[PDB]
DNA sequence: AATGTTCCAGCGGAATCGGCAGCGGG
DNA sequence: CCCGCTGCCGATTCCGCTGGAACATT
């Protein structure tokens, strides 16, 4: 089982009509993946592990030598597969074996010609590259004739069937965010070959749009914008153009079936709403509505970016009206009336509501510079509403418990940001705090750290103003 | 071995007649001879063309 | 509006000045021409149907000259004149550079990568062609073949014999031309020799398979020699035809050997009208012949005209997005009004009484259309933009 | 005979083969009458469609084991030609007539059988 | 069936006499069958280079089988036709080929029977291929090989019925004993002579049956009919040339790439635009530009009326003519009313006049629907199949001008000379047999160019007339003709 | 200086077909 | 909120055909 199979792997390499051959060398393959994957002990993993990179002789190896061969395609397939897997089923100690890996994958792309080879010739690359983020063990990778290369193969004939060219976008993109530290120079043309071939998606009265070419352009471009900024500031061109084409790709379509473009366009938006900042005031009703539509998509992971787009867009301008609002009356009031109709709206959903109470927590903040009074008008409807929810009416049964970290964030925002506090809610301000403490753990990861974020903002907010309630911070610390 | 058109032009109101109910002759004839000058001088051949107004 | 293949003046279009005027200008041209100037007379609805602002301007093609040899003896010099090809654009869109705008400002290249780990490159001097033969290449390279090639012996154009009984049926045509072979200059008397032979092969239904070569270089086709029939020239047309690997043979199964789709005599009928509503074809002015109603084979070819009027548009106005395609453009790819309104009916009648256009699961949308309490009681009782 | 849904086809099949052993345990004149066109419907499965031919004629001899007699050339043709589960069917089908074929060992031996009973599935 | 090879399996004799000379002085059998084999190679591998051959001997000392029985030597299992094979089944060729196939296999022996068209069952059923069909050639002599046995006789028929039950159809080549027939014996029912058809006259052909098109033929806006649109007539050509390397031998991929914005570096598909320089003034476009402005319509017949088959005249035709057909795919139904209109378009005479838009972004051109009624016999030849028949139209300047200005009358006595000297010259012109000079010569050339068989066939110009032998049939008249009206007289 | 052949790129039936979602199952 | 097939649905490949741009003889 161990080391047997590698080494019949390696045996069978030269027997004449390698066809059966080749398929009883496929079948070990995959009891060997079979085997290593379903291995849990640890000790016996990094066995294995040295076990099957050996220089002598091993996969690695063969793939090394198997390079002059047709048919064994669906038996490199295979081993790249395994090793796709392998790369994130241990930990981050590939180290010994990494460089070759990635030497291996670019010979396993650069000669292989079938594209179900060639993208797992890009998967194990993405993933290499990305579970090796840190400078260390890394720069035995070099990203300049690496980018060199996988950029020189898109400057040919359409040839690449527009799977292995959204991974290799992809890739571009990665080597832009992971390692920023020698392509500071060729990040120019990278950003131009994204935005022209984004263009020619986007524009063009024939061929119906390559959507895997978009969305790899849209998320290489994503993860190339980190480490690479351009602020909406700067050179007033490229931003608007990437905005415009993030648009693009999260316009409403009465009838598309497939969402990989919104996607990663909402993942860029999400990841990178500080940088399209002047853009990002000018059809804002629009993008409410298209966040909401694809916050309450049903779809599996169409809504997990949705919704953290939908997020970073509040945030933002939350943080952009927060500096001059005189001219942004009307569009606070816009806000802050949407997350009321959101609000007070008889809605079956779960994630729906928990909008428009975070909305209204960080639109808190900018209503003090407009009239001081409504952080006291707020947070006492607030308060009154947690009052009337989870504390005292269906505070056993219901299914009102998703919804309270939101109550608290809103809370601890509108908190900071009002002076000579009311001081007869604190008793229930604590009072909802410690509550929010006993129901930690009948939730779900990715509330939990919001929720562990609601605590700590409550707290990190109380306790800045003042010895006299940061009295009650001891004492929602003991009742929790 | 070369070719000379020398094509004429009414322009006059008559010619410019308002619209009798279809189109007006004068911009017919304004574009048939706009097919036949482009097709000239995307032919890249020697053969001139001269044009003269009358109606003027 | 534009181009209708029909009439000209919508109800009444003639004054007594432009009539008397029509005469005047049509005797005068006459009497300086004669009959060809009648017949060399359009409106401008037509002119833009036809290329009848295009005469006797271009040159003939070419006198391509070599003979008709029957046997060893029968010898006959001929010119031939090539007949319909297929026109195309004369002009290469060229590559250029983007923002600088100079076409030596790019050069491609081309670069013979070995399927090694790495682009392990080779020089043009040391690769020669394969072939495929079976499962591996053979090394024919190139002066090999130059040399162990076919030859042609000349460009030539002889007789490989005749057939009364026409095989050579127009489904078997094979070429990319037509030829047209008339007589020579200089004493004609192969001329009347040929003339002599066409005259044998017309009248009764004989054909000419013959072997045709452009000139050393090319290669040789065997084709049909149909006889000319025409009144001011008589010529003998050539069109080449299949070679035994050029012809395929596809079973198709019988229609009316078929029963699950059998037509009942109601859709006969049905389709018998639509025909006869739709026919561009009928005889009038009491002369028994028949009149050509949307003669497809004398209008212009729309893509290099719209080709040449987005190019004027663009080269203009360098601004402006690409035009849309004109209204008489169109009209030239349309049938008459008429053949459409006698139509509507029998259209409607099949689309009913035939079975159903049943299966749409398709599309092919471009990439623009696809990203591109008291108190409230109180109030109630005060303020009510309805009532009642 | 009606190969477009699964259930159509498969469960005519396994109704016959049930009905085909009901009038052979009843000794009437009725069995050979359809198995007869039993046997017709397979043999337009034979040769331009297999994966349905195996199929049905498994569905047949769950319960009818005496219609692959006349069918057991058929599926040796076959068994080297499939990989998914319609190999589990073919050898099914074999194992049902076994216990009579005259040799077997030489069309097994001769159709891969020991390298077949080293594959993984159960 | 597209995705569907056929085969052969060759089973050649070699026991007692098909060996032998028996008295003949032209080619012993077992060397005729050798031939016969290396003829269907040549033919195959160059002109259905797709399909799968075997040559498998029986009834010889030797046994390679893949269960071993006796006498059964299978020389190759089913696989492609290749050089390499060809040149080693020439290895058996003359008295040396039968000394050498002695050296190697052997022949005499209890020539083993159903046992052996039992390898050939395996030998199909031993692959992964998709065969539409399959056949055994059975080259031999021995007609009656059961003038002792009974019983192996009755095996072997079972065993022949076996394999036809799976579809696979004995169609046994006929060696001679005195070199041609008086052999009438009674294998009619093993089976389902003439081999001079399958030695020489498959020179080259090409394989497939495809639909070059799935488009929609639409009547008035809506009503819109499931067409295809085949092609019966092709112009076949020389196979492309693969670049070599000199020494190792491999295909090398090449890779174009264009450069040098006056900073060499690398340029990309969006660095660059089209332009035509008129004149004196160039002119720009996006490469989008001009792959736009030759739009028209989609792909798909728009119905244009129709046209009496006397008005297209046959002078005037553009492209192969191509061939359009229902099939019930697209919309339900076309085959129906699309037989309909074809048989209103035959008793009307008349034809579907149409506005042809083959590929999604195309400039329309104008065709014609000719109708086309099929042809068959008792002999089921199907000469023609039933349908219409898109003839294309040129437009007006395809038409071009000759001088016309040629007008010489004739004497309409000599006239009817020239008419018997064609009736003479006649014979039946064809229906296939023009085999390609160039193509037949390049064909050659690869086989004595991988074959090694260092003088290559001279391709018999079958296209080039026989002069001589039309001036003898004509006599000496034509002379007089040359004197009639234009002699040399200086 | 025109025309036919060679060459290259781009679109398409057709076959696989993997898998993208979607209706059953616990 | 999960788990299993079961279509049908995009892309892939590999032929194949056409168009367009190159390229060598007169």
């Amino acid at each position: 089982g161990v080391r047997c199979s590698l080494l019949r792997l390696q045996e069978t390499l030269s027997a004449a009509d390698r066809c059966g051959a080749a398929l009883a060398g496929h079948q070990l393959i995959r009891g060997l993946g079979q085997e290593c994957v379903l291995s849990s002990s640890p000790a016996v993993l990094a066995l294995q592990t040295s076990l099957v990179f050996s220089r002598d002789f091993g996969l690695l190896v063969f793939v090394r030598k198997s390079l002059n061969s047709i048919e064994f395609r669906e038996c490199r397939e295979e081993i790249l597969k395994f090793l796709c897997i392998f790369l994130e089923k241990m930990g981050q100690k590939i180290a010994p074996y990494s460089v070759e890996i990635k030497n291996t994958c670019t010979s396993v792309y650069t000669k292989d010609r079938a594209a179900k080879c060639k993208i797992p010739a890009l998967d194990l690359l993405i993933k290499l590259l990305q579970t090796f983020r840190s400078s260390r063990l890394m720069d035995e990778f070099k990203i300049g004739e690496l980018f060199s290369k996988f950029y020189g193969e898109l400057a040919l004939k359409k040839k690449i069937p527009d799977t292995v060219l959204e991974k290799v976008y992809e890739l571009l993109g990665l080597l832009g965010e992971v390692h920023p530290s020698e392509m500071i120079n060729n990040a120019e043309n990278l950003f131009r070959a994204f935005l022209g071939e984004l263009k020619t998606q986007m524009t063009s009265a024939v061929r119906e749009p390559k959507l895997p070419v978009l969305a790899g352009c849209l998320k290489g471009l994503s993860s190339l914008l980190c480490n690479f900024t351009k602020s909406m500031e700067e050179d007033p061109q490229t931003s608007r153009e990437i905005f415009n084409f993030v648009l693009k790709a999260i316009r409403p379509q009465i009838d598309l079936k497939r969402y990989a473009v919104p996607s990663a366009g909402l993942r860029l938006f999400a990841l990178h709403a500080s940088q399209f900042s002047t853009c990002l005031l000018d059809n804002y009703v629009s993008l409410f509505e298209v966040l909401l539509k694809w916050c309450a998509h049903t779809n599996v992971e169409l809504k997990k970016a949705a919704l953290s787009a939908l997020e970073s867009f509040l945030k933002q301008v939350s943080n952009m009206v927060a500096k001059n609002a005189e001219m942004h009356k009307n569009k606070l009031q816009y806000f802050m009336e949407q997350f009321y109709g959101i609000i007070r709206n008889v809605d079956s959903n779960n994630k729906e509501l928990s909008i428009a109470i975070r909305g209204y927590g960080l639109f808190a903040g900018p209503c003090k510079v407009i009239n001081a009074k409504d952080v006291d008008f707020m947070y006492v409807e607030l308060i009154q509403r947690c009052k009337q929810m989870f504390l005292t009416q269906t505070d056993t049964g219901d299914d009102r418990v998703y919804q309270m970290p939101s109550f608290l964030q809103s809370v601890a925002s509108v908190l900071l940001y009002l002076d000579t506090v009311p001081e007869v809610y604190t008793p229930v301000l604590e009072h909802l705090v410690v509550m929010q403490i006993d129901s930690f753990p009948q939730y779900s990861p990715k509330m939990q750290l919001v929720c562990c974020r609601a605590i700590v903002k409550v707290f990190l907010a109380l306790a800045a103003k003042g010895p006299v309630l940061r009295n009650c911070i001891s004492t929602v610390v003991h009742q929790g | 071995n070369k070719a000379a058109v020398v094509l004429c032009m009414d322009v006059g109101f008559t010619m410019s007649n308002s619209i009798p109910g279809i189109e007006s002759p004068f911009e017919q004839a304004k574009k048939v001879i706009t097919m036949f000058v482009q097709r000239q001088v995307f032919a890249e051949n020697k053969d001139e063309i001269a044009l003269v107004l009358f109606g003027t | 509006r534009l181009g209708g293949h029909g009439p000209s003046f919508p109800l009444k279009g003639i004054t007594e000045q432009q009539k008397e005027g029509l005469e005047i200008v049509k005797m005068v041209m006459i009497s300086l021409e004669g009959e060809d100037g009648l017949d060399e007379i359009y409106s401008f609805s037509e002119s833009l149907r036809k290329l009848c602002v295009f005469k006797k301007i271009e040159r003939h093609s070419i006198h391509w000259p070599c003979r008709l040899t029957i046997g060893s003896n029968l010898s006959i010099r001929i010119a031939a004149y090539k007949s319909i090809l297929q026109e195309r654009v004369k002009k290469t869109w060229t590559v250029v550079d983007a923002k600088t705008l100079k076409k030596e400002d790019i050069q491609k290249e081309t670069v013979y990568c070995l399927n090694d780990d790495d682009e392990t490159e080779v020089l043009k001097e040391d690769i020669i062609q394969g072939f495929r033969y079976g499962s591996d290449i053979v090394p024919f390279s190139k002066v090999d073949e130059e040399q162990m090639k076919y030859k042609s012996e000349g460009k030539c154009f002889s007789v490989l014999g005749f057939c009364k009984s026409s095989q050579v049926q127009r489904r078997f045509f094979m070429g990319n031309q037509v030829l047209k072979v008339f007589a020579a200059r200089d004493d004609e008397a192969a001329a009347v020799a040929l003339s002599s032979l066409i005259h044998a092969l017309d009248d009764l239904d004989m054909v000419a398979i013959v072997r045709y070569a452009y000139d050393k270089r090319a290669n040789p086709q065997v084709g049909v020699a149909f006889p000319h029939i025409k009144h001011n020239y008589e010529c003998l047309v050539y069109v080449q035809l299949p070679f035994m690997e050029d012809l395929r043979q596809y079973m198709f199964s019988s229609l009316k050997n078929s029963k699950k789709y059998a037509p009942t005599e109601a859709q006969l009928n049905a389709v018998d009208a639509l025909i006869d509503s739709m026919s561009l074809a009928k005889k009038d002015e009491k002369t028994d012949t028949l009149e050509d109603l949307f003669p497809t084979t004398k209008i212009p070819n729309p893509r290099f005209q719209r080709l040449f009027q987005c190019l004027l548009h663009r080269a203009l106005h360098p601004r402006e997005p690409l035009p849309p395609i004109q209204q008489h453009i169109w009209n030239m790819l349309n049938p008459p009004a008429e053949v459409t309104t006698k139509s509507q009916i029998p259209l409607s009648k099949i689309k009913t009484l035939f079975p159903l256009i049943e299966a749409k699961k398709k599309d092919q949308v471009t990439a623009q259309e696809i990203f591109q309490a008291e108190n409230f009681r109180v109030l109630v009782k005060q303020k009510k933009a309805s009532f009642e | 005979s009606f190969v477009r849904y699964k259930e159509v086809y498969a469960a005519a099949a396994e109704v016959l083969g049930l009905i085909l052993r009901y009038v052979m345990e009843r000794k009437n004149i009725l069995e050979e009458s359809l198995c007869e066109l039993v046997a017709k419907q397979l043999k337009q499965h034979q040769n331009t469609m297999e994966d349905k031919f195996i199929v049905c004629l498994n569905k047949v001899t769950k319960s009818f084991p005496p219609l692959a007699d006349r069918f057991m050339n058929a599926v040796f043709f076959l068994l080297p030609k499939f990989h998914g589960v319609l190999k589990t069917l073919c050898l099914e089908v074999v194992l049902c007539r076994v216990e009579g074929m005259t040799e077997l060992y030489f069309q097994l031996k001769s159709k891969d059988f020991v390298q077949v009973m080293r594959h993984r599935d159960d | 069936k597209y995705s569907g090879r056929d085969s052969l399996i060759f089973l050649v004799d070699a026991s007692k006499a098909m060996f032998e000379s028996q008295s003949e002085d032209e080619l012993t059998p077992f060397d005729m069958s050798i031939q016969c084999i290396q003829s269907v190679y040549i033919s195959k591998i160059i002109s259905s280079d797709r399909d799968l051959l075997a040559v498998v001997f029986y009834g010889t000392e030797k046994d390679k089988n893949s269960v071993n029985f006796k006498n059964i030597y299978v020389l190759q299992e089913l696989d492609n036709p290749g050089a390499k094979r060809i040149l080693e089944l020439d290895q058996f060729k003359g008295q040396q080929g039968q000394k050498r196939f002695q050296d190697m296999m052997g022949h005499g022996s209890d020539y083993s029977l159903s046992e052996v068209l039992w390898v050939c069952a395996n030998l199909f059923s031993d692959v992964q291929f998709k065969m539409s069909h399959k056949r055994i050639m059975l080259f031999t002599n021995e007609d009656n090989p059961h003038g002792n046995d009974s019983a192996k006789a009755s095996r072997a028929r079972t065993k022949a019925g076996d394999l036809r039950d799976t579809g696979i159809f004995l169609d046994l080549m006929h060696l001679k004993k005195p070199g041609g027939f008086d052999i009438s014996l009674f294998y009619r029912d093993i089976i389902s002579s003439k081999l001079e058809d399958l030695l020489r006259k498959v020179r080259a052909k090409e394989t497939r049956k495809r639909a070059l098109s799935r488009l929609k033929l639409k009547l008035n806006k809506d009503i819109v009919i499931s067409v295809g649109i085949y092609n019966l007539v092709q112009k076949a050509l020389k196979p492309p040339p693969i670049k070599l390397y000199r020494e190792t031998n491999e295909p090398v991929k090449t890779k174009t790439r264009t450069f040098n914005t006056s900073t060499g570096g690398l340029l990309l598909p969006s660095d660059t635009k089209r332009s035509q320089i008129y004149g004196s003034r160039q002119i720009i476009l996006e490469k989008e530009e001009t792959e736009e402005l030759k739009r028209f319509d989609d792909p798909g017949l728009m119905l244009m009326g129709f046209k009496p088959l006397v008005l297209l005249k046959k002078h005037h035709y553009l492209r192969p003519s191509l061939f359009v057909y229902p099939e019930e795919s697209l919309v339900i139904g076309s085959s129906t009313l699309f037989s309909a209109l074809l048989i209103k378009c035959l008793e009307k005479e008349v034809a579907a006049l149409c506005r042809y838009t083959p590929r999604r972004n195309i400039p329309p051109y104008f065709v014609a629907l000719v109708p086309q009624e099929e042809e068959l016999d008792d002999q089921k030849i199907q000469v023609t199949p039933p349908g219409f028949q898109l003839v294309f139209l040129p437009f007006a300047d395809d038409k071009r001008k000759m001088p016309f200005t040629e007008k010489i009358m004739a004497t309409p006595e000599q006239v009817g000379k020239m008419k018997a000297i064609v009736e003479k010259l006649r014979f039946t012109y064809r229906s296939d047999s023009f085999e390609n000079p160039v193509l037949q010569q390049h064909f050659r050339n690869l086989e004595a160019l991988a074959l090694d068989l260092m003088e290559p066939e001279q391709a018999v110009d079958l296209t080039l007339p026989k002069v001589e032998a039309m001036n003898k049939r004509l006599g000496s008249l034509v002379d007089e003709f040359k004197e009639l009206v234009y002699p040399p007289d200086y």
